[PDB]
């Protein structure tokens, strides 16, 4: 165990994994004998790494004691399973950085946009203003060769105040259709924060998934996962809960193509193809 | 040193989309690392003007990158309300002490190399420490958007810039404003010490006189929008000189390192080099189609390096 | 009042006919460049 916990805080010392705001729960589950007793963030996802290759063996002694067939669990095991985990945890949060990143601009040019629209409001009504004085000069003169001038010049106002409208409703449209985008962008940049809280445990999850739960059934790859979800919750290491692992450890274009590629649509297929990617 | 950068250039980078917002140098690697709004820090090899690396963890735009006294460690500040550490071995962020509400504006490790300064619009200036990461004292006084924090030579003593006028001198230990100066016509934006280099060249430049102990006294200076570099005494808080004649807005000052000429950038599109001990130089020097925002003076090498909106980073020659 | 919006009507014409023998000089000037080509 100290071999383990030794092993995991080396290789994921440079994974953020630091929570200031972690709350040490009344009753740890101290797998580590050696273990701070106020532990921090970083030292209870070790922790959780090692219990989780202890409950593999846990698994693996239960099968065969029902007389089942069971692979031996190496410390390569273990290596592998870190190595998903850091890997996990760039790549989610790579990609959740720049998907925020995105939505930020997004929002940025959706508001700049209203506030041209706001400019639009006032120069068409520079605009009319300046149409109304016209047409009222035009009429004044009139009722008395410029004359004819300044009344083809009031027209000209008033095919650019009609383009200006034209710019008016066609943007006023724009805007309108992109309110469920912004709606929809702004609720996820407002969740941003909380996802960012949870990927330690979501990757920490889906890495063990990936390193350890290949070789059983459904049954008993569902036992380990409620078994590490469970510690990881005795533990007050946030993790989704909602998610399925093959959505998280997926894309849709990914199992889209392999569904073209003769794989059956069966959640323990998709995983199996997971593992054979990552 | 009597380096000075001449007219023509080496390398006009160009590899951001958004325009740079600051530019600073390696302590000891031949690195010039800027920070832009593109929410990326990229890095440059100035000698010879190669793209290195990126660093695109950041999610909002980049304002101020800072790095310690030993260069091992890359603090930056975004708008995304964060403060990211940098591991500048592997190029990887380590650490995101999150708080300081609203945009982050400037960001200083102090040469003790354990602990974080930090500026924001959020009226106040944060402590954190590079070890953990907890904000441990929070600085209050300032009214409204500080922009530029500078610490000392020895991380004891701060300044912050603000939009409210006053560039308030804080200390480590006892968290109180000793210094407050509000003086100036407009916005102050850019503030940088003194380097013990040109202690000695301060006293024949203003006349003042020294006290008891001797030593002329910590040094200050803070730019402004208002066009007019000032320059301020840390120990009285008196004016020695102001510096005028800039076209715009001033965005950077910093000192030679011999400690005798003036070199800041402005709004006005040129690097104006001035000289305060007896104003003969006053070389003003044209660097980039569109406003110039940031700049820095190598220690040792002959070069300067500046960055602008027109989102291009340029390397000056010394001679 | 009517007669107001007439003649103007009228100019609006004049200025289609000035655009329209404009684009005919153009064009024209452009075709006597291309008799070589």
């Amino acid at each position: 165990t100290e071999a383990l916990y030794q092993v995991g805080k080396e290789f994921t010392s440079k994974m953020d994994l630091e929570k200031p705001n972690y709350i040490v729960p009344d009753y740890m589950p101290v797998v580590y004998d050696k273990l701070p007793q106020p532990p921090s963030h970083r030292e209870a996802i070790v922790n959780s790494c090692v219990f989780v290759h202890q409950t593999l063996h846990q698994a693996n002694a239960r099968l065969a004691k029902r007389g089942g067939r069971t692979m031996a669990i190496t410390p390569r095991h273990y290596l592998d399973f870190i190595n998903h985990y850091a890997n996990l945890f760039h790549e989610k949060r790579s990609e959740l950085e720049e998907q925020q990143m995105h939505l930020n601009v997004g929002l940025r040019k959706i508001k700049e946009t209203v506030d041209q629209v706001e400019e639009l409001r006032r120069d068409l009504r520079i605009k009319s203003q300046e149409l109304e004085v016209k047409n009222a000069a035009a009429n004044d003169k009139l009722k008395k060769e410029e004359y004819a001038v300044l009344i083809s010049e009031a027209q000209a106002i008033k095919a650019d105040l009609a383009a200006v409208e034209a710019k008016v409703n066609r943007s006023t449209a724009l805007l309108k259709s992109l309110s469920a985008e912004r709606e929809r962008w702004e609720k996820t940049s407002e969740t941003f924060k909380n996802q960012m809280s949870t990927i330690a445990g979501d990757c920490l999850l889906s890495a063990a998934f990936i390193a350890y739960a290949g070789y059983f059934d459904q049954q008993m790859r569902q036992n380990l996962f409620t078994t590490w979800s469970h510690h990881l919750q005795q533990a007050n290491i946030q993790f989704r809960t909602d998610i399925a692992r093959t959505e998280y450890l997926s894309n849709a274009d990914e199992r889209l193509r392999w569904q073209a590629s003769s794989l059956p649509a069966d959640d323990l297929c998709t995983e199996n193809a997971i593992m054979l990617k990552r | 040193k009597e380096w000075i950068p001449r007219p023509p250039e080496k390398y006009a980078l160009s590899g951001h989309r958004s325009p740079v917002t600051r530019v600073i140098f390696h302590p000891v690697f031949s690195v010039m690392v800027s920070a832009s709004e593109d929410a990326t820090i990229k890095v440059w090899d100035y000698e010879t003007g190669d793209f290195e690396r990126t660093l695109k963890g950041h999610t909002d735009s980049v304002q101020d990158i800072s790095f310690d006294h030993s260069g091992k460690l890359l603090a930056s500040c975004s708008a995304d309300m964060t403060i990211k550490l940098w591991d500048f071995q592997g190029f990887e962020c380590i650490r995101t002490m999150h708080g300081h509400d609203h945009n982050v504006s400037s960001v200083a490790i102090m040469p003790n190399g354990d602990h974080i300064v930090s500026a924001s619009r959020d009226k106040t200036i944060k402590m954190w420490e590079v070890q953990t990461g907890y904000c441990v004292k929070t600085f209050t006084g300032h009214r409204e958007w500080v922009r530029m924090v500078r610490p000392n030579q020895d991380g004891t003593l701060i300044a912050s810039c603000s939009n409210d006028q006053t560039v308030r001198v804080w200390v480590v230990a006892t968290k109180e404003c000793k210094a407050e100066l509000r003086e100036h016509e407009h916005v102050v934006e850019c503030i940088s010490w003194a380097p013990e280099s040109s202690y000695s060249s301060i006293s024949e430049a203003t006349g003042s006189e020294t006290k008891k102990s001797g030593k002329p006294g910590p040094f200050l200076l803070s730019g402004s929008r208002d066009k007019t570099i000032k320059m301020w005494d840390v120990s009285t808080g008196m004016c020695l000189m102001t510096l005028v004649g800039h076209d715009n807005w001033v965005r950077g000052v910093l000192f030679h390192s011999g400690g005798k000429f003036i070199l800041s950038c402005a709004d006005d599109k040129t690097l104006r080099v001035w000289d305060y001990k007896n104003k003969r130089c006053m070389k003003t020097l044209n660097a980039h189609e569109h406003f110039v925002t940031s700049l820095d003076f190598h220690k040792t090498a002959p070069y300067v390096v500046t960055g602008s909106v027109d989102q291009t980073v340029k390397v000056w020659e010394c001679r």
